[PDB]
């Protein structure tokens, strides 16, 4: 405002009009755009290229706040591409003698505007075909090849403070490796890989806030410094350097440290692919173990993570070829990686905070997703059909989780997997009632984190054989948890759903064979099983399995009582015997032996070790005698009730042994034996 | 002869150490102005009760106690007490801002401020003695400053006074009468510190006096009044000997000898007997072989353990009553013939008779009967261990989640302290064990 | 250490402001408030609350006497015109 | 720490707080003129740390009255008890905040909290030594939300050692009708668990739905919500006001009821529930409170403890009643709903009894938990504010007012984290 | 917004006061509605100009009926301070009624009015203002008052009397409207005849008041304010040589009122505020020779 009165009422101001239009009201209210944009446009005269510049090198850059320190930075660079001259000759000395100041945070922002002005000047110079040392003299070059040097002869990279140098040197490293630097074949390589390999061997004495960071950072840098500098000739490198490093590595990759393994796996994943070629299968087969849980590491979930993303990092960088398995991705090596991409997928783990495996979890499905991708733009034929549709089932089953955030980055891989037509995939499982029921149209719209708006159609893959019985374990392990919101819409598309085959037999008789099977294929899991005994009991209680209630001794009700007999026997926790109790009561609905049976068992939980489960036994008996009808016969139910309503099932075990061998007799039921 | 200083520090160890010094004073006839008509000698102390009094040229018997709050709180109830003319005001010392139960805040924050002043009272103190036998510090591993401020004063008397005993008498948190879920987490602090600084602590589980008050005494809900009674009568008894002639503890050193035969395991098990409430004073009065065979009972044991399951390496007992030699000598052949009590193969298997033939002592009003005798039985057994490990069972369910850590990170303390103090338990529980062998 | 340190300067600065007779004597001692200050705003990336609270209350409290100290020795006059100054 | 310093920023805020302060004057017996005529010792044994002593024996609040408009500082100052308050301590603009988070958190906001940190270290220099901080406001509202975010920020920096508690009001659209509190409740929370220690959810629809249904009112109004909210405050800092052991400063509540850095969100619940102009003659037991205190109807928040895991309880009862059988009912009710506390932070259901109960009631409970459960109160938040930012619907207010949609990101990401983590604790140990 | 698009709900819920005043469960939700329309324009209050005048003759027509009843007047001066809030009541007081024959009517409202009532004080507040727009009449007090002796014994007060002792009863109290006595000071003392029979007379009172005051009670901190904020008012829209000879008067009781060193900031304010009035007070006001020739009125 001031700046628009001065050049109104005074007219004096150069280039008033100009920098009156663009920095206004609106354009000034953006931070970036101010230290960014609007700056270069105000700096392109040369009545403002000095003491802009001069302000940002003396105050700007030397800010008590690293947000401003790095726009100021960014200032500088592009900045720096309106006056060379004074960004080589009086900025850049100015700045050398700053970074040896006893300030900290003075050395970080000129060793970030001396970085910032080195690819500054060589990007300049690369538009004219001509090197970067012209503007860089000989002092220029000798003050950037002693930053690393002076720093480490402090001890200055050690502690928090410390901390902050490491990251510069290595943000300094891989800027001046980028711009392509005549330092090869000098001890300065030497101390920067050094620098580098301490950053990652000592990443569990980073604070876990700014760690993810520093370990992004000293990758980042390696993967310059080691396309710039490790190259003997086009495409080839030192033997030497190339055999110190992946040894080195790859004997990393097996250390006690969890830090160290992941720092090392993502250290692999960015080695160039000139340093690869020769020695893949090597590689391979090393991050193949960093993705494996063996007895000892259990609890090492984050080491699966950086190995699953280095994995696919280097599937990317040595592309696709025929007829090399130790250089590219041939067909000699494309099912071991599927495989060992797979092996990931049923990794569930429970520690103390949580599901720590669905990090893992996730990780895998990246790894796919770029993979199936990349064949499809080269080699398409590789895609196999059974590792494909193993692919799509993972992700349909991952896509039904209880967890919103994983269940939304389930669906946006499997919409990136399913829609992409550039080219399609080979053997997707009902391609064209997926496409039908997930319109290309229609989907950037649809919220897949809430589940109102994501439950009601992952349940609509349920009428595909293929993935039935993958969505049906997801919409399981789904509706046993505790979230009320979760599962009342998990229950009211189950509902919805089920209303249209209900009635058709032949549907009833398909998807409740699939529900047993999942009954038969997760039991004494404990991850699968709770849920699935809630889901069975809601399922009863809601009405649905009538049809099959007719006829006696069906043969899934029989395989059904089975299973809860091997799944309730022996237990302790009061949330699974509970939901037995329910299962138990719900389905003696069904006539025949099995009722008898499953009277049997209601009589023998009714005296439980626990006073509490006993009163719970007792009264879902009472509500499944008075709510069923014809279960007792001979007049003999007034009798039952009586002596139901009036035992006390909070007293000794000596005093309700009787009463429940009584209670056996009225019913007609064998009387267990007691050892 | 020689004088111990007494040391209290915290809401818990403040309120215990009132009443002792009212009952000590209680029994020696120290007015509560400090006046001592038994006293015939103005200015010279050379007496058995000069051990935790000293003496001006007025006659006014000062104690030789620290009072030390890091809130002005319970320091104020004293100071405008009823013996508040019994201690100075420098030995009234106080602070401001409070640890909030958080060990890491009152030993590198809030207890790195008041430490000095603490150490210049207690040189002061010192200075008036000819000779000092060690210090009695009562604090509580509830409460975070007497796990922080307490750790650090032990630590620098370690240094400063390295040439005297340190007797303790911490008190073990309890849930019916708890106000912090972070109790664990200091109690392993506090006992990790203090294992390398002290030479026998006596534990003080609250469950046992609410139990004693509860079934005994028959208190619908005992108070911290009434637990205070009950224990300091205790801590009395147990302090007998540095305070009469007597015959057996009368130095600090006697006590590490006769009760902590291995260094590190000096966590003897007290009891004290018999408790008969006010209503039941004057009905039945139990002899010597009563409440030497009730004192085996883990109802009126101060610790709830099973020293049946375990053995004996040190045992001992302090009567104070009409109590004969002869008696006591039966009842202790009886027992031993009965009761089928085992001792370690290493360590002497004998008990340490010591008779005080002065009689008991009540504050009036209380709810415990003027008893016509009373015993207190000292012995380290290794059932005490249990205490410690339900006491881990709080520390990994917590710590593997990483509960309430966030506390202790970010006041300056470390968190390999936590992994190290579960180390040192997890070596002194299989201490405990091998012993057992 | 820092605060053994701080507490050295904080010492120093109150003993030569209590002796503090001239504007030399006021100068440096508003020079060692200067320095106090630079050094504790570099040290707030690894200590605590309480000392940084403590800190920054005896910096205001220093504040507060040199700024009397100044009043005191420095009587500024009251506001006069400048008709007739010779 | 003996002295709290209360802010009030909004005009919710500045009501719930003008509220709050007329409830503890009232049971304190101090009348609107600031002279003590109650009939308790106790009312007077922990006066300081709420009020200060001004001469002839005065009791003058502490609080600091803060708006960008001159409507609800004209309202409280004219009250029943507006002149209690200092004159000095109403602070406030003309021009409002729009319901705009940009506009009462960068410009406005960013103006006027010069003064509002004069009047704060007015306050923070008359305390022996400061305890913490008390702000009343609202996520929904512009400036109740921005500038008052804005101060808390500032106090962080400024005060380092301080406990910072707040009575976050979320918004409901069953009460207002306005389309961008959304986006004004995301970024606060985005604030909150980077500023914050403590935290109220104060859900708007609970609130609704507890007066339709329950008192049974055709047309409930902000008299309404305003006669919920002072009676939760009033009952979750009884032990703050009046004498105790278990949480008598905030560093210990905070202690005790903060497990975790970011969680830190507690649902209240006040039992018996009652209304304007309103007198229940019966008298409820002891069990019948600690039943219905437990239910989620009582619950101030639109979340059902069934349906997730407590992990820090605090029940406080106030009325003339026996200890013994208070700690058995809270015994039995650990024992039979066991499935419903975590079992890996031991003694984690503490309860208080005080000898002071509420105004009108003979009888009263209060509940103060932070159940994994409250995570619902914001997924409901997350739907609404996806489904309005993806077709980008009324962005123009806040990229125009320096702000950009990285915050918007930064804020979604963070909460969505903050769920993860509710989730993932709920199940630990699975 | 651009324009009021909420006139027709508006307009209804002003027709509406006369059905929602007796029982208030109507009456919470029309103010809450109000208040929520006219909140909309806090930032834009120029674009309520040509709205204010007819919302102003509904909400008028209302009070002046005298079949209107107390709770229905009542709800009609809330709505009239909100729009007042809303707008501005430096432009939404200069549009009310300014006629003679109203000089009688408002003064005898202003009579009926409880001080102790909190649930109405938005009556007592905008009422005050009112009156103070009935002193920018170009007659005098005894004109309207005639004769004053008609009824035996116990004589009439006149309106200068009445309008003088309601100001100095509301400049002491603690609510808003103490604020809108001072608008009647600086309309009702700056008047040609009452500054002739009420100016030594309010400058006495003033100075008593601010002699016998302490900042350390809560009520004598309230008149200190009140007669600060009077003074000031007397100053600023007084003229100069009828408030010169007492600038040195009130200059001095000023310094003796020791403010500089009080802990009330609105004190202080007021204190510095009556300084630079009295002050401007010694000097005539001077132009700027150098307008005309420098810039224009806008850019
Ligand atoms: N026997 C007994 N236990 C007590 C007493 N006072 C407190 N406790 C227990 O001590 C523990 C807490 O210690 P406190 O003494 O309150 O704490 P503190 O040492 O003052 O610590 P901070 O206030 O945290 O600085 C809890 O287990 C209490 O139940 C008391 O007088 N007697
Ligand atoms: N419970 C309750 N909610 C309220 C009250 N007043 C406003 N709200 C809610 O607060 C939100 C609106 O915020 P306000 O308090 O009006 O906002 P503000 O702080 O005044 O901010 P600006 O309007 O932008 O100046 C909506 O969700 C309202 O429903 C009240 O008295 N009680
Ligand atoms: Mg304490
Ligand atoms: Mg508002």
């Amino acid at each position: 405002a001031a700046f628009q009165e001065n050049v109104g009422r005074q007219g004096t101001f150069p280039h008033g009009i100009d920098i009156l239009t663009t920095a206004d009201y609106f354009a000034v209210g953006n931070r970036s755009n101010c230290f960014l944009v609007i700056s270069v446009f105000i700096a392109g005269f040369p009545e403002y290229t000095q003491p802009m510049i001069d302000h940002l090198v003396t105050m700007k850059i030397s800010h008590w706040d690293g947000v401003i320190r790095e726009l100021a930075a960014r200032a500088l660079h592009n900045l720096a591409q309106q006056a060379p001259e004074f960004s080589a000759t009086q900025v850049f000395p100015r700045l050398l003698s700053m970074t040896l100041s006893p300030d900290l945070h003075m050395r970080h922002g000129s060793i970030l505007a001396c970085a910032e002005v080195a690819y500054a000047l060589y990007k300049l110079a690369a538009q004219e075909n001509r090197p970067v040392t012209d503007h860089l003299d000989e002092q220029a070059v000798q003050g950037l090849k002693q930053i690393h040097q002076q720093l480490y002869d402090r001890q200055l990279y050690r502690g928090l403070g410390g901390q902050l140098m490491r990251q510069a040197v290595c943000v300094l490293i891989e800027k001046l490796s980028l711009s392509k630097m005549p330092f090869r074949g000098d001890t300065v390589i030497d101390g920067w890989q050094w620098l580098i390999n301490d950053t990652l061997r000592h990443l569990h004495l980073i604070s876990s806030h700014s760690r993810q960071q520093m370990k992004d950072a000293a990758v980042s840098a390696l993967a310059a410094l080691c396309s710039e500098y490790y190259m003997k000739e086009p495409g080839e490198a030192d033997p030497a350097i190339q055999e110190e490093l992946i040894t080195q590595y790859l004997a990393e990759l097996r250390n006690p440290e969890e830090m160290t393994r992941c720092g090392f796996s993502l250290a692999l994943g960015a080695l160039p692919g000139f340093l690869l070629k020769g020695r893949l299968q090597q590689v391979l087969t090393g991050l193949r173990a960093v993705t494996h849980t063996s007895p000892e590491d259990v609890s090492f979930a984050e080491s699966r993570r950086d190995g699953l993303k280095a994995i696919a990092r280097i599937c990317q960088t040595v592309g696709v070829k025929a007829g090399a398995p130790d250089e590219a991705v041939c067909g000699e090596n494309v099912s071991q990686i599927y495989c060992a991409l797979l092996g990931c997928m049923d990794d569930y783990t429970t520690d103390s905070r949580g599901d720590v495996g669905t990090w893992v979890r996730k990780a895998a499905m990246t790894s796919l997703m770029d993979l199936t991708l990349l064949l499809a733009r080269s080699q398409p034929e590789l895609i196999e059909a059974h590792t494909c549709e193993r692919i799509m089932c993972c992700v349909a089953q991952q896509a039904s989780e209880k967890i919103d955030r994983f269940r939304a980055h389930a669906a946006s891989v499997f919409l990136t997997l399913l829609h992409f037509d550039s080219p399609p995939i080979p053997h997707v499982p009902h391609r064209g009632e997926l496409e039908k029921l997930f319109p290309r149209s229609d989907v950037a719209s649809v919220n897949w984190s809430a589940p109102s708006q994501a439950f009601p159609r992952i349940t609509q893959l349920l009428g595909l054989p293929t993935y039935r019985y993958h969505v049906l374990l997801g919409l399981v392990v789904s509706l046993g948890g505790l979230t009320e919101s979760t599962i009342r819409h998990s229950t009211q598309s189950l509902f919805e759903y089920m209303k249209g085959i209900q009635s058709d037999p032949q549907a009833l008789g398909s998807f409740s064979g699939t529900l047993l099977q999942i009954f038969e294929d997760n039991l004494l899991n404990e991850r699968v099983s709770v849920p699935l005994l809630k889901t069975l009991d809601h399922v009863l209680t809601h009405g649905c399995f009538d049809i099959f209630t007719t006829e006696e001794d069906h043969p899934f009700a029989v395989k059904l009582l089975a299973l809860c007999k091997k799944e309730i026997k022996n237990s302790k926790d009061i949330q699974k015997l509970l939901s037995g109790i329910a299962v138990f009561c719900e389905m003696v609905q069904f006539p025949g032996d099995v009722r008898r049976q499953a009277l049997l068992q209601l009589c023998l939980l009714l005296c439980h070790r626990f006073p509490l489960i006993r009163k719970t036994t007792a009264s879902q008996v009472y509500e499944t005698l008075l709510t069923y009808s014809d279960v007792v016969g001979a007049d003999v139910l007034d009798e039952v009730v009586t002596v139901l309503s009036d035992t006390a099932w909070d007293a000794e075990l000596a005093v309700v042994r009787e009463q429940r061998n009584r209670l056996c007799d009225l019913l007609g039921v064998p009387r267990p034996q007691l050892v | 002869m020689r004088e111990c200083i007494s040391i209290h520090v915290g809401q818990a160890g403040v309120q215990i150490g009132n009443a002792c010094w009212e009952l000590y004073c209680l029994e020696h006839g120290i007015q509560p102005d400090g006046q001592m008509p038994s006293d015939k000698t103005i200015g010279g102390g050379d007496d058995s009760f000069n051990t935790f009094f000293s003496e001006t040229g007025a006659g006014k018997h000062v104690p030789r106690a620290v009072f030390v709050d890091l809130e002005p709180t319970v320091i104020d109830e004293v100071r405008t007490g009823t013996y508040r003319q019994l201690f100075h005001p420098e030995q009234l010392i106080t602070g401001k801002e409070d640890a909030a139960n958080n060990y890491a805040r009152g030993h590198y924050t809030i207890g790195k401020e008041i430490i000095d002043l603490v150490l210049d009272r207690i040189r002061k103190l010192a200075d008036q003695c000819t000779g000092l036998q060690g210090f009695l510090v009562f604090h509580s591993f509830g409460g975070g400053t007497g796990s922080g401020f307490t750790s650090l004063l032990m630590e620098r008397l370690s240094v400063d006074y390295g040439k005297k005993s340190k007797l303790e008498f911490s008190i073990y948190p309890a849930p019916q009468v708890s106000t912090a879920v972070v109790e664990p987490y200091n109690s392993i602090l506090t006992t990790h510190t203090t294992l390398e600084h002290s030479d026998c602590a006596f534990m003080v589980d609250n469950e046992a006096i609410y139990d004693i008050c509860r079934r005994n005494l028959d208190i619908e809900r005992p108070t911290y009044t009434n637990l205070n009674r009950l224990i300091s009568q205790i801590v009395s008894s147990i302090t007998a000997s540095l305070r009469f002639d007597g015959a057996l503890n009368v130095d600090l050193t006697e006590f590490q000898t006769n009760l902590v035969p291995y260094p590190r395991i000096h966590f003897p098990l007290a009891t004290y007997a018999p408790v008969i409430s006010a209503e039941k004073a004057y009905h039945e009065q139990l002899s010597v072989a009563e409440i030497t065979n009730a004192c085996f009972e883990p109802a009126n044991q101060m610790v709830k353990c099973d020293p049946r399951h375990g053995k004996y390496m040190a045992c001992c007992l302090l009567y104070r009553g009409d109590v004969v030699p002869k008696d006591v000598n039966a009842a202790i052949a009886t027992i031993k013939t009965k009761r089928s009590i085992q001792f370690v193969d290493w360590c002497p298997t004998g008990f340490k008779v010591g008779i005080n033939y002065q009689p008991p002592t009540v504050v009036p009003g209380g709810d415990l009967a003027k008893v016509q005798r009373a015993v207190c039985m000292l012995s380290n057994t290794t059932a005490i261990a249990e205490a410690w490990a339900r006491l881990d069972h709080k520390f990994d369910l917590m710590y593997a989640k990483r509960a309430f850590v966030h506390w202790y990170v970010g006041e300056g303390m470390e968190e390999g302290e936590f992994s190290e103090a579960r180390e040192d338990m997890a070596a002194l529980e299989k201490d405990y064990e091998e012993v057992g062998v | 250490f820092f605060v053994a340190t701080f507490v050295r300067e904080r010492a120093a600065v109150e003993e030569l402001l209590e002796r503090a007779e001239s504007v030399e004597r006021l100068e440096e001692a508003a020079s060692r408030l200067q320095g106090l200050q630079k050094l504790i705003n570099d040290s707030v990336f690894f200590l605590a609350a309480y000392d940084l609270r403590q800190g920054q209350e005896a910096l205001a409290r220093l504040q507060a006497a040199l700024a009397e100290r100044r009043r005191g020795l420095q009587p500024k006059k009251r506001f006069a015109f400048k008709t007739r100054g010779k | 720490m003996r002295e709290i310093v209360h802010i009030q920023a909004g005009q919710c805020g500045n009501q719930i707080g003008a509220k709050f302060w007329e409830v503890i004057s009232d049971e304190h017996g101090i009348d609107p003129t600031g002279t003590y005529h109650g009939d308790s010792d106790l009312q007077l044994d922990r006066i300081s740390v709420y009020y200060n002593e001004a001469t002839g024996g005065k009791y003058v609040p502490r609080a600091i009255l803060v708006d960008l408009e001159p409507g609800t500082m004209d309202s409280v100052r004219s009250g029943p008890f507006g002149q209690i308050f200092r004159p000095d301590n109403f602070v406030f603009g003309q021009s409002g905040a729009g319901n705009n988070w940009a506009k009462g958190h960068y410009t406005e906001g960013a103006e006027l909290v010069d003064s509002v940190l004069d009047v704060v270290r007015k306050e923070a220099e008359s305390c022996d030594c400061l305890q913490g901080f008390q702000l009343t406001h609202s996520l929904g509202g512009g400036t109740g939300s921005g500038m008052g975010t804005l101060l808390i920020s500032k106090i962080r920096e400024e005060y380092p050692d301080r406990i910072m508690n707040t009575f976050s009001v979320v918004p409901s659209p069953k009460v207002s009708d306005t389309v961008v509190e959304p986006y004004n409740a995301t970024l606060s929370v985005h604030q909150l668990v980077e500023n914050t220690d403590e935290t109220y959810c104060i859900d708007n629809e609970a609130l609704y739905d507890i007066c339709f249904r329950t008192l049974k009112l055709t047309t409930p109004t902000y008299g309404d919500l305003n006669h919920l909210v002072s009676a939760t405050m009033s009952g979750v800092t009884t032990c703050l006001r009046f004498p105790g052991q278990l949480n008598a400063d905030l560093r210990k509540l905070a202690v005790n009821m903060v497990p975790f850095p970011r969680l830190h969100f507690f649902m209240p619940g006040f039992a018996p529930l009652t209304s304007r102009g309103s007198q229940q003659y019966r008298a409820l037991t002891v069990p019948e409170l600690t039943q219905q205190v437990f239910d989620a109807k009582n619950m101030m928040a639109a979340c059902d403890p069934r349906h997730g895991r407590y992990l820090t309880v605090a029940a406080v009862f106030r009325g003339r009643m026996s200890m013994k059988e208070v700690d058995e009912q809270m015994l039995n009710v650990q024992n039979k709903n066991s499935s419903y506390f975590v079992e890996w932070i031991p003694n984690n259901v503490k309860t208080a009894v005080c000898d002071i109960p509420p105004r009108g009631l003979k009888m009263a409970v209060t509940f103060i938990g932070n159940s994994t459960a409250i995570q619902e109160l914001f997924k409901r938040i997350s739907e609404q504010f996806t489904a309005m930012f993806r077709r980008k619907a009324f962005l123009h207010w806040y990229t125009g007012e320096g702000m950009d949609e990285m915050e918007f990101t930064e804020a979604e990401s963070n909460m969505n984290d903050l769920v993860s983590e509710y989730q993932q604790y709920q199940d630990a140990t699975a | 917004l651009e324009a009021f698009g909420e006139s027709a709900e508006t307009r209804a819920l002003l027709g509406r006061l006369r059905e929602v005043h007796g029982g208030g469960a109507e009456r919470e939700v029309a103010l809450e509605r109000f208040r929520v329309i006219m909140d909309k324009y806090q930032e834009q209050p120029h674009l309520l100009d040509p709205h204010l005048e007819w919302m102003m003759n509904l909400l008028l027509d209302i009070v002046q009926d005298q079949t209107s009843p107390a709770s229905l007047v009542h709800l009609a001066f809330k709505f009239l301070y909100i729009i007042t809030k809303v707008r501005g009541y430096k432009t939404f007081l200069r549009l009310f009624p300014h006629e003679v024959a109203d000089v009688e009517p408002v003064l005898d409202l202003v009579t009926i009015q409880n001080p102790k009532d909190h649930e109405a004080w938005e009556t007592r507040y905008m009422l005050l203002l009112w009156l103070s727009v009935t002193c920018l009449i170009p007659f005098d007090f005894s004109r309207l008052d005639g004769n004053l002796l008609t009824q035996p014994g116990q004589a009439r007060m006149s309106i200068m009397d009445r309008i003088l002792q309601i100001a100095e009863s509301y400049l002491i109290v603690s609510d808003k409207a103490r604020d809108a006595a001072a608008v009647l000071v600086s309309r009702f003392i700056t008047r040609p005849d009452v500054k002739q029979s009420k100016m030594a007379e309010f400058l006495d009172w003033s100075l008593c008041n601010l002699a016998r005051s302490s900042f350390q009670t809560m009520q004598g901190v309230i008149t200190m304010d009140g007669t600060l904020q009077a003074l000031a008012q007397i100053f600023k829209h007084g003229k100069r040589e009828d408030c010169l000879p007492y600038a040195a008067t009130v200059l001095r009781c000023l310094d003796g009122c020791r403010l500089p060193e009080s802990n009330q900031t609105l004190l202080r304010k007021l204190g510095v505020k009556l300084v630079q009035r009295l002050g401007l007070t010694f000097l005539k006001p001077k132009v700027a020779a150098w307008r005309y020739q420098r810039g224009c009125r806008s850019l």
